């Protein structure tokens, strides 16, 4: 996987946090897992946001939560 | 206008002597009439294609001057290659025969 | 004015630059070899420099 | 132009393996996996 | 410009010698959004019908306890949508959004029964369906038309500018250019003719082959790459 | 509420910089050249690197075979040159600098 | 050592060694006899006489 | 994830900042290392 | 390559004297350095516009050299404009001075 | 060549300045 | 093998009424479109009500 966390605001991901779930499709089944919204919030604390990538509609981590 | 590279490449067919003997050949039993039909239907076949597909397709040479440049570009390509040629091959022998400039001279004085 | 006539100087007029995009080649190129490397066998480069590899 | 390429091969055969952490030849400096045993 | 889009599928694309077609009208043009880089009133405006929309609107807004909303908006909305024709999301799009930020099946159906598969969600519908800024819902739209920008997009007509000062400038370059006789050059005729004759036709000749072997390298590695993802 | 402000396109895509490639070192130039002193076959004018083809070129440059020539020795291929030539005559508008020519070689 | 060079240049575009243009008194044509008809097609601009 | 192909390279080897090391090792620190993807595999060590 | 009708009105519009006044007021509160950072970006904008949209998009020149055709046909316009003009200049420069070719005329024999 | 289709909506098109791709 | 482009013709001309018309066209592309096509939309629309 790459270090590009999509930024949150609605002008990129809409509709982020409106319901506490995510879903996600995996591998060439593309079978289904639904994760916390918690879950994943908790990587935008490891965000930095000095750094913007892809149009900036990415943010990198701090390398020792993404390693 | 359209398959300017298809013509250049008929040209070519007909300038080579291999495609004299094929014509040769396919000459055999066929006549005047049907060689002069055959000629005007391709014509027609070519601006009749023009006169359809003008109507809703675009060429890359589309221009607000539509095919009127195309005819242009194609009347002063036949002229720079052909007249100016037979122009400057009679210069050459106005300015042999008489000097620059013979055939303009005034008659001679009484 | 004899001897201030080769003294009128004008300079050069030549500019040394050229935008330099690697972005748009992904091979190496081949370069020249300028002078033989001495800092390696010096001793006995008068006794090989005739021998070709 | 040599290192992009070097650059834009690493990129497609490394940034989706994960199995590539790093380098095979420095995974001795890696913590020590829990589940196996 | 970044390369934006969700899909793994390496795609080049052949032309022809036709150029890109579409209806007639005297007010509108169509272009390339990355190449005009429009702006919202470059962007042309057409009405829409309000009704489909508006009955879904009015269940989600008495289910979300905002009426208020659905009343202004309708009141704006009589009349049809006065809207920027080409800033729009698609309902696939928009479901692939729903289901992957957790809405639930319920609504998700909702929206599969209640709007047909061809249609379009401009940004002011988006903003007050979901009771976000039509700002962001205007800047979301737009990221997903230059996902795909080989649509072209309608703008404005314009007439075009600095028509006399182009002319006397294209007048001195043929003054410049043509008074000479570079193209009647030995030069010419030895080397600038024959070399590019030679590249056109070794070019025309060969133009699937050489971009085949181009490709091979890079159609390889996003093959290793995906199937490492897998 | 309604948007009314007229949006740029440059608020939403930013265009990639490419006028000035990449650094994937990340590293400066003059440092790269340092560091290629030590690597090996990278000495200075030593090797078939870039650092020894610019290395090469400050030598030549360093050296006297580049300078202009002395006025002792100008009259062997300056003082007929077409540069100079076309010089004098560009810089004499409405002239003919043969004669001044003959004088700077008798100079 | 005392006597003068000519003027040198070489290049896949251009050369001074296919032809002798003389000294300033005694001229001479640069190119041969059989192109000399055909000079104009060995310029980039070409001014005519006045005739 | 964006597709990696997709992805400007510049970006990713500013986002890694490993592989940034095993770069700058084998073309900032040497100019006579293959362009390859790997320099220290053992077909490379072998060949050398 | 693209946009040459919008950098023929560019120029157009540098060379009025209008915009010199446009230009002289929007001078007011600024810097050599924003000037060159804005041009510069603008560059940048265009040679991006470039690498994008070439990948999946085909002008009206397209053709299987590619923009290959066009970059050599901007070098050549550019020859035949500036440096035949220059090189006209300098031949007439050079003839009223010394002779067609006297730049190229052997040293005095000693 | 003749003008086929049952449809009576006067088309007409404008061009544009790219090529169609496949 | 000519001086066809480098014309006082060309020049005083082919170029300026080339020119001129480009430029026309280019500014009044769609009006003159309109005006040509108003006469023949008219014809169709009389024919469909009559039809109808
Ligand atoms: C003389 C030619 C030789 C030049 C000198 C020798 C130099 C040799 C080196 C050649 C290198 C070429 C440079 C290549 C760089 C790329 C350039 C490029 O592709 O973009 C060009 C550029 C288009 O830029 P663009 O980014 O693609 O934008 C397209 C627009 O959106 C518009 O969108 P659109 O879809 O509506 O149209 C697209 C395009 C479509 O273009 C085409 O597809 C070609 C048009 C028809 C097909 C056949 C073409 C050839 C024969 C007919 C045309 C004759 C002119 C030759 C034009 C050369 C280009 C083909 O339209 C045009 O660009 C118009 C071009 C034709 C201009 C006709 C002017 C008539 C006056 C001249 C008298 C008649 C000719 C005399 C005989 C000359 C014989 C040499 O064209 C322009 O010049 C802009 C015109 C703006 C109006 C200015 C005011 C009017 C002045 C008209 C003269 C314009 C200057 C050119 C002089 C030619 C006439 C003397
Ligand atoms: C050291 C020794 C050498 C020293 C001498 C150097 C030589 C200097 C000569 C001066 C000219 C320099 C070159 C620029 C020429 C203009 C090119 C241009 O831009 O025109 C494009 C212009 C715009 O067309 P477009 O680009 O397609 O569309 C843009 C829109 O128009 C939109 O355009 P826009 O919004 O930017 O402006 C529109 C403007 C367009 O009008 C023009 O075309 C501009 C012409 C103004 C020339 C002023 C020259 C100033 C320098 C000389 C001093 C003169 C004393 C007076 C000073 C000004 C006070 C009145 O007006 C109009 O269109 C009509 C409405 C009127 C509005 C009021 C305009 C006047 C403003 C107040 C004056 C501002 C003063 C600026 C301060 C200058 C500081 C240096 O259209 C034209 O081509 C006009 C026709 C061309 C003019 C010549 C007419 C044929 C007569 C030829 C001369 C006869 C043959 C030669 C033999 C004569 C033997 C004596
Ligand atoms: C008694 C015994 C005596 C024995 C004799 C001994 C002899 C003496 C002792 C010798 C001692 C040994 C010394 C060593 C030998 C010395 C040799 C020497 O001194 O040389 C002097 C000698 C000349 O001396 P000279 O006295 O000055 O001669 C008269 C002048 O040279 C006349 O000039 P001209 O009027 O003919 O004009 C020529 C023109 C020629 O200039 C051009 O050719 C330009 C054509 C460009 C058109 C396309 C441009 C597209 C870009 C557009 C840019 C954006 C548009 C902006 C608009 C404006 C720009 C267009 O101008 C230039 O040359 C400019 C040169 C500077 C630019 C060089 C560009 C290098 C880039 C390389 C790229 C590498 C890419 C690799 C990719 C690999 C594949 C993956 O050298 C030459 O022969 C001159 C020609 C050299 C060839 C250069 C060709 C460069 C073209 C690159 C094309 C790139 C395109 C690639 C396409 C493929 C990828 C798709
Ligand atoms: C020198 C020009 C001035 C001529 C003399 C002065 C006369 C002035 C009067 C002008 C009147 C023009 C006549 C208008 C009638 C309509 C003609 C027409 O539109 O169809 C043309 C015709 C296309 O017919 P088509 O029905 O549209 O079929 C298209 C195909 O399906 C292919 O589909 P596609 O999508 O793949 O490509 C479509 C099209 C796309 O064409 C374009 O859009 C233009 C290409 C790039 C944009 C910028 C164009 C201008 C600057 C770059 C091109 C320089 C050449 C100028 C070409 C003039 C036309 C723009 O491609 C071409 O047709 C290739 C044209 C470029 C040939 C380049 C040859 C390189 C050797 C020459 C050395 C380099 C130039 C030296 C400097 C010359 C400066 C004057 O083009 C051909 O000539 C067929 C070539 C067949 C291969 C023959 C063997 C190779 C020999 C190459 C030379 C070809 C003869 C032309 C001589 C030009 C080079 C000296
Ligand atoms: C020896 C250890 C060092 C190894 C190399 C590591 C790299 C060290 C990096 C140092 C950077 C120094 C920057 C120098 C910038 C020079 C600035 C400049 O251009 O000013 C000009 C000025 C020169 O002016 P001129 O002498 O008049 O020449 C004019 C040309 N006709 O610059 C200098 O003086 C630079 C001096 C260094 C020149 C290079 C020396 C190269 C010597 C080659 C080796 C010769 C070995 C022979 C030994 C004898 C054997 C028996
Ligand atoms: C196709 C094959 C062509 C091959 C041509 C390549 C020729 C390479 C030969 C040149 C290098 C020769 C080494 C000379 C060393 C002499 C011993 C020495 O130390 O002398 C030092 C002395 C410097 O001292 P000064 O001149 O007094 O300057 C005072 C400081 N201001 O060195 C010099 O003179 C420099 C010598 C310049 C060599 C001539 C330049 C030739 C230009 C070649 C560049 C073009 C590329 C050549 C093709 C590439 C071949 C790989």
């Amino acid at each position: 996987m790459l270090n590009f966390i999509p930024k949150r605001c609605p002008s990129v991901s809409l509709l982020f946090g409106k319901r506490p779930v995510q879903r996600i499709e995996v591998g060439q089944a593309r079978h289904q897992l639904e994760i916390p919204v918690e879950t994943i919030e908790k990587i935008y604390e490891g965000v930095d946001s000095r750094l913007e990538y892809h149009n900036k509609d990415y943010n990198a981590m701090k390398w020792k939560d993404f390693m | 206008g359209f398959h300017f590279q298809q013509y250049i490449a008929m040209a070519g067919r007909a300038i080579n002597p291999v495609q004299w003997t094929r014509a040769w050949r396919r000459m055999e039993g066929k006549s005047a009439t049907e060689v002069y039909r055959d000629a005007l239907a391709w014509t027609n076949n070519q601006f009749a294609q023009i006169s359809r597909a003008s109507q809703y397709r675009a060429w890359w040479w589309q221009n607000p001057l539509g095919m009127g440049l195309v005819l242009y570009g194609t009347y002063k390509a036949w002229h720079m290659i052909y007249m100016v040629r037979k122009q400057k091959k009679t210069a050459q022998l106005v300015a042999a025969a008489y000097g620059q400039g013979g055939q303009w001279l005034n008659p001679v004085p009484r | 004015l004899l001897g201030h006539t080769t003294s009128v100087t004008m300079g050069n007029s030549d500019i040394f630059f050229l935008p330099k995009p690697s972005n748009l080649l992904k091979i190496a190129l081949p370069a020249f070899v300028f002078m033989p490397n001495l800092t390696i066998f010096t001793r006995a480069f008068p006794f090989y420099a005739h021998t070709s590899a | 132009g040599k290192i992009h390429g070097a650059v834009w091969r690493m990129k497609h055969l490394f940034a989706t393996n994960f199995k590539m952490v790093g380098h095979p030849r420095y995974a001795y400096a890696l913590p020590k996996n829990p589940l196996l045993q | 410009y970044a390369t934006l889009g969700s899909g793994w599928s390496f795609s080049k694309v052949q032309y022809t010698k036709y150029r890109i077609t579409k209806p007639w009208t005297t007010d509108t043009t169509f272009d390339d959004i990355i190449l005009s880089q429009p702006s919202k009133e470059d962007f042309a405006k057409f009405t829409k019908e309000a009704p489909l929309f508006l009955r879904f609107l009015k269940l989600v807004t008495d289910v979300e306890g905002r009426q208020e909303a659905f009343i202004q908006f309708a009141k704006r909305c009589e009349n049809g949508l006065t809207v920027e024709k080409d800033v729009y999301v698609t309902k696939k799009e928009l479901v692939d959004c729903l289901w992957k930020n957790g809405y639930t099946d319920t609504e998700i159906n909702a929206f599969e029964i209640a709007f047909p598969a061809d249609y379009k969600f401009h940004y002011p519908e988006l903003a007050v369906l979901f009771d976000l800024t039509e700002e962001d819902c205007y800047k979301y739209c737009i990221r997903q038309r230059a996902a795909t920008p080989e649509e072209l997009v309608e703008l404005k007509y314009t007439k075009p500018k600095n028509l006399v000062s182009s002319y006397g400038l294209c007048f001195l370059g043929v003054w410049f250019g043509l008074s000479n006789t570079v193209l009647s050059n030995a030069w010419f005729y030895s080397k600038t003719f024959p070399f590019g004759a030679v590249f056109y036709m070794l070019g025309s000749y060969f133009y699937r082959d050489i971009r085949e072997k181009l490709w091979k390298e890079e159609k390889s590695l996003i093959h290793t790459a995906q199937e490492n993802k897998n | 509420k309604t948007l009314e402000r007229n949006v740029p396109m440059k608020e939403i895509l930013q265009p990639l910089w490419v006028v000035e490639p990449p650094n994937f070192l990340r590293q400066p130039v003059w440092k790269q050249f340092w560091e290629a002193q030590f690597a090996n076959r990278s000495f200075f004018f030593f090797g078939n690197a870039w650092t020894s083809a610019a290395a090469f070129a400050f030598f030549i440059w360093w050296s006297r075979v580049f300078d202009p020539p002395p006025k002792e020795r100008l009259d062997r291929y300056w003082l007929n040159s077409p540069k100079f030539r076309i010089l004098s005559a560009f810089h004499n508008p409405g002239k003919r600098p043969g004669l001044k020519i003959s004088l700077m070689t008798y100079e | 050592h005392e006597q003068p060079y000519r003027a040198f240049s070489l290049g896949f575009t251009a050369n001074n060694l296919s032809g002798n243009w003389g000294d300033y008194i005694d001229r001479q044509d640069n190119k041969n006899a059989l192109m000399r008809p055909a000079r104009m097609m060995f310029t980039d601009v070409f001014i005519p006489t006045t005739k | 994830n964006p597709p990696v192909w997709k992805v400007n390279t510049n970006e990713w080897l500013d986002s890694d900042q490993y592989w940034q090391a095993f770069v700058e090792k084998h073309h900032f620190y040497s100019q006579y290392q293959p362009g390859v993807v790997d320099p220290e595999a053992p077909q490379e060590v072998e060949a050398f």
